[PDB]
RNA sequence: GACGGAAGGGUUUGGCACCUCGAUGUCGGCUCAUCGCAUCCUAGGGCUGGAGCAGGUCCUAAGGGUAUGGCUGUUCGCCAUUUAAAGCGGUACGCGAGCUGGGUUCAGAACGUCGUGAGACAGUUUGGUCCCUAUCUGCCACAAGCGUUGGAUAUUUGAGAGGAGCUAUCUUUAGUACGAGAGGACCGAGAUGGACGAACCUCUAGUGUGCCAGUUAUCCUGCCAAGGGUAAGUGCUGGGUAGCUACGUUCGGAAAGGAUAACCGCUGAAAGCAUCUAAGUGGGAAGCCUUCCUCAAGAUGAGAUAUCCUUUAAGGGUCCUGGAAGAAUACCAGGUUGAUAGGUUAGAAGUGUAAGUAUAGCAAUAUAUUAAGCUGACUAAUACUAAUUACCCGUAUCUUUGGCCA
RNA sequence: GGACGCUGUCUCAACGUGGAGCUCGGUGAAAUUGAAGUAUCGGUGAAGAUGCCGAUUACUUGUGGUUAGACGGAAAGACCC
RNA sequence: UGAAAAUUCUAAGGCGCGCGAGAGAAUCCACGUUAAGGAACUCUGCAAAAUACGUACGUAACUUCGGGAUAAGUACGACCU
């Protein structure tokens, strides 16, 4: 077992999903706490 | 997609080609002039330069190599001895070689290959 | 000139150490295990080195509990600690592959160069 | 979208601190200037005029002269393109390598080996007859259509023909390193082109 | 592997006008005789070529 | 209609034309716009 | 490179001496394993009045290959024999030794027990 | 869902004998596919006698995928292991001017049965020529000519078209929800793979009839020494750079948005209620349209711009030296103002210590001179040679109208 | 029918070699052929259309490749009557 | 050379096949080599690969007593003294 990866920004903010609702659609995204650049899937904060 | 640059195989196989290049190569040696196809020809002064620049120095080992490959020993020591010694300043190009036409019948192109100096007589 | 060749000599930072196809040699490297390093060995005939620049490799065979083992190591890789020469050896070939074929105490040994006096 | 013309100098490989191998391509960057802007009131759409590597001056026709008489001492450049909804630059101006400082993946288009005319087996990854069992069928085709519906070949059915040539972008290359002082980027994979022939390199997409 | 019909005269002749078609060499007149020679090769009336004998032109 | 806007009308001119040489010919005397203005002001064109 | 057909040495005390490699397991063509991988096997060869008999079917993990395979530092390892250690339906090794080297890939493919129990790990 | 009733599909066994017997080659396998959806997997749902897991039934959905072997000529089927699944069909039961000929359907011979016999048998066994240089359409690629309303040179907007669209295991959420227990999640993230596709040669690996070395037989260079030829299309072995290649390396399948299928609605009638619909207005899938990559103004609807030229100018072509390109072409680099090619010099590297001389040994041979000699398909330098004091193509026609200016 | 050894038979193809193929010069056939400013789709029809209907698509002309069709060529079908 | 009129090379002697020259694309036919696996190919180990000589050692079931048998299996071979 390679040590569980910790899911971590590439500046170094825990990266949590949260799901917007706009207009009929809810929308799942990637937030990073430190710098709260909002992004859509956590592939795009490493 | 063609790999082994370098030769042009002159349309046949390795033997006679090298065969091929050692005859030609000791005419040229021999009559200091000849006229032949501009594919054998192009590829008998690649091989003559690089035997005269050989043979820029006279040894025994030298002469040795160069018995290799030329296998007429009048012309062996011609080469060592008359051909060199006017080209022992020149940085290279020692040939000539100067297109000369489609020749009538099956149209090959002729060509003439010549020394850009001739040798001691 | 080249600046493939100068972007080399900037990232070698790792000289070249001294040793001939035919040598015995042991090398000592490092091994990453998930976090932790460890100094891992090896001893056996070097019977091969290889291309050209910073690609440059070697072979080392060894038999190990009746199995024949070979591994390639990259030449300017920071990972190897040291090469110690223990018995350096006098062959005629460029390539020792035929080592492959030999069994049983043949299977491992050339003979070595004798430093005149 | 940030782009350069550089010229693929080859590749190689690289140790990372901890002794991880990366095999890299290299690209050359010769200066790259801005030689003119297209302008959407004008040309119908943004974008930027960027050229490359000079040209001997006995070889620049007069249009590709009069196209440079504006730019003060900006000689005619052989490789040209167009930089799509680009600011920050202006005629004369001069792009740096560093413009990739900040970014990790980047996108590469060049004009891929070419391989002469190719067979099936080749171009397409046909498998082909067995070479014993009595088999006269080593590399053909085999059967292109069916019988009598359609009594035709369908339209781009596959076959021998001219392979490679065509321009290509590859996506999402990793980049190694930069180094401004002998202007050169280090990306991590393999690079369209062969050796000596011109890419464009452009800020990733993703 | 045989043909259907004959074709046309139009299409033999169109197909053998287009293959037939040899193209004329270019030339560029002896500094020397004022022949006019093929470009690039030695005159072969006069022998020379940029002002140097080669050949010895005969009968 | 939103991806071209002149498509409907245009395709169905073409198909009312007749057919052949004059068909295409007739096809091509014709400009179609989208919006309220055209830019041939320099034929003087009768209203209908 | 194991393969369908392919010949191995068991190299563990669990009796089998030869084993044939009858399938690569995770995978739809899946033509090859490699080190660390798991195959199914038939038993070609055996210690006589063993635990294991001859053809009978098991699962095997291989801990060595003829043919090098590329790790992240650049090494490569090349034994000089395929070998192969029988499993019980809990991947976990049936046997209790395990014989000669084994390829350092178990480590990651997280088969620690059959490093601990081999001799040298390459 | 019995007993019955009404249809469609044209695939099974048949019916008919309409096309073809001055010939439409018949079963499987190989290769290459394309299409239908009556969906095997992945996706979206409704209901369950659906706790959860796992299913059952029905609806929507064809983007992609849909295994390797044993037996048999077999399609089929059974079986062994796998897999997210091992779909059903049309296309002359797809595909023999693409392949195989095991089977069927010739002449040999044998067995059983029938016949007095010659012989016969949708009974069996064994052996047994698979022809054709592509005229046309079609398709895969590449050019010549001209057009695009003056003629050229670069850079591009894009109609339109093609490529690509697969999926698993494990770890967190969580042994929590659920549940007597056993057992065990939806949703959403992370890591590592399989298959497939593309690019590439840094590594791994193959070739490497350039090259180097060892050695056998025989002939030759007068001989010793040292070499050379021949053992097809390398005499045989040990290596091998460039180039090509995969078994190698790297990357790719997205994210988001729009309009929707089945489905679920909200507000509400006709029909005082009720009702997703009739006025409206929303959600909603690997599908559709954008997005990603490639081709693309012969898109005759022939586009847009910047610059050059104004009676043969701008520019292009031929010729020549060549390549990163290539069947001939084209494209691209270069032509004395010139590094395009050869040669030369040097280097990255291959082979592995030459010849000669000296020493040691009776000799085979070894050591020193020596990281030697030789070879350098690539890289950079250096005009010595070859690319010529050169030859052909190639520019505002006229009519109508509007704007500006005189 | 099975086993050992051995192998590109195969997974899975790659590179090289010799003769053809390609280009040019010389010599120069063949079967075949009502001709031809001979596209595709859905139909129709002696029941599988280059030639008919409706629609769609397509600048003119060659070369190197490939055989889906022209119920292709070859032999007044050998099977059946 | 060798047991030999085998095999390879070569003397005497006779010839260089009565279209050539450029270029090396696909492809066709015939060959060379190969990582890992070793019949998973296929109607069938078809085709290739492999075995191969001399001198010694050692050879079974079965048998008509002759055979099987070169069974199988294995060692040595160069140069100098
Ligand atoms: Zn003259």
């Amino acid at each position: 077992r390679v040590g569980s990866k910790e899911l971590i920004s590439r500046w170094g903010g825990k990266i949590i999903m949260k799901s917007k609702f706009e207009n009929g659609k809810i929308k799942h995204y990637a937030e990073c706490q430190t710098s709260k650049n909002t992004a859509r899937k956590p592939r795009d904060l490493f | 997609m063609k790999t082994k640059l370098g030769f042009n195989r002159l349309s046949r196989k390795s033997s006679h080609r090298r065969a091929l290049l050692k005859n030609m190569v000791i005419s040229f040696f021999k009559h200091e002039k000849i006229s032949s196809t501009k594919t054998k020809l192009f590829e008998v002064k690649r091989f003559a330069e690089r035997l005269i620049t050989r043979a820029k120095v006279d040894t025994v080992h030298n002469r040795r190599e160069l018995s290799k490959f030329i296998h007429d020993k009048h012309i062996l020591n011609k080469l060592f001895t008359k051909i060199s010694p006017v080209f022992r300043q020149r940085s290279g190009g020692y040939t000539r070689m100067i297109k000369l036409g489609k020749r009538y019948g099956d149209a090959a192109e002729m060509a003439i290959l010549e020394l850009v100096e001739k040798p001691l007589k | 000139m080249d600046l493939i060749r100068k972007i080399e000599a900037q990232n070698k930072k790792n000289e070249a150490f001294v040793f001939n196809v035919g040598d015995t040699v042991r090398v000592v490297y490092k091994i990453i295990e998930g976090s932790n390093e460890r100094l891992q060995s090896f001893e056996g005939i070097v019977i091969s080195f290889q291309n050209k620049g910073i690609g440059k490799t070697f072979l080392i065979r060894k038999i190990s509990s009746g199995i024949g083992v070979e591994k390639i190591f990259p030449v300017y890789s920071p990972i190897i600690e040291k090469v110690e020469v223990l018995r350096r050896g006098k062959v005629r070939r460029a390539k020792l592959y035929y080592m492959r074929n030999r069994i049983g105490k043949a299977a491992m040994k050339i003979k070595e160069r004798l430093t005149i006096k | 979208m940030l782009g350069l013309i550089g010229k693929k100098v080859g590749m190689t490989q690289i140790f990372q601190k901890n002794g991880i191998v990366v095999p890299v391509t290299v690209i050359e960057f010769q200066p790259n200037y801005i030689i003119g802007k297209k302008t959407v009131d004008r040309d119908g759409y943004s974008a930027l005029i960027a050229g490359s590597v000079d040209l001997k001056s006995s070889k620049v026709s007069k249009p590709i002269k009069g196209q440079y008489k504006s730019l003060k001492d900006i000689e005619p450049k052989r490789y040209v393109i167009e930089l799509k909804g680009l600011d920050g630059y202006d005629a004369g101006d001069e792009i740096k390598v560093d413009v990739f400082k900040s970014v990790k993946y980047v996108d590469v288009t060049g004009t891929t080996k070419g391989k002469g005319f190719q067979g099936a087996m080749k171009r397409h990854n046909f498998s082909g007859g067995p070479s014993s069992h009595g088999s006269k069928f080593h590399r053909h085709l085999g059967g292109t259509g069916q019988a009598t519906t359609p009594a035709r070949t369908f339209k781009g059915t596959k076959m021998a023909g001219r392979m490679a040539g065509n321009q290509q972008t590859i996506q999402n290359l990793e980049v190694v390193l930069i180094d401004e002082e002998k202007r050169a980027l280090l990306v991590k994979g393999a690079v369209p082109g062969a050796k000596g022939s011109f890419v464009v390199v452009k800020k990733s997409k993703k | 592997a045989v043909p259907k019909f004959k074709p046309s005269k139009s299409r033999s002749r169109t197909r053998r006008s287009i293959n037939m078609r040899k193209k004329i060499p270019q030339f560029q007149e002896c500094s020397n005789c004022g022949n006019l020679g093929v470009r690039h090769r030695i005159c072969l009336k006069c022998g020379y070529y940029r002002n140097n004998q080669y050949l010895e032109i005969g009968l | 209609s939103e991806r071209k806007p002149c498509a409907p009308l245009e395709i169905a001119i073409k198909g009312m034309l007749p057919k052949g040489p004059l068909g295409r010919n007739l096809f091509r005397n014709l400009k179609v716009f989208s919006g309220s203005e055209h830019t041939l002001k320099a034929q003087n064109p009768i209203k209908l | 490179m194991i393969q369908m057909q392919t010949y191995l040495t068991i190299a563990d005390n669990t009796g089998g001496k030869v084993a044939q490699c009858i399938k690569v397991l995770g995978g739809s063509k899946r033509r090859y394993a490699k080190i660390g991988d798991i195959i199914t096997i038939v038993v070609k060869q055996a210690i006589p009045n063993s635990s294991v008999k001859k053809g009978d079917v098991y699962k095997a993990v291989i801990v060595r290959t003829s043919k090098e395979v590329r790790r992240k530092n650049g090494t490569y390892v090349r034994f000089d024999d395929n070998a192969c250690v029988i499993l019980d339906a809990n991947l976990s090794p049936r046997g209790k030794r395990v014989f000669g080297p084994v390829a350092r890939e178990l480590r990651d493919a997280n088969f620690m027990k059959v490093v601990s129990l081999a001799s040298e790990v390459i």
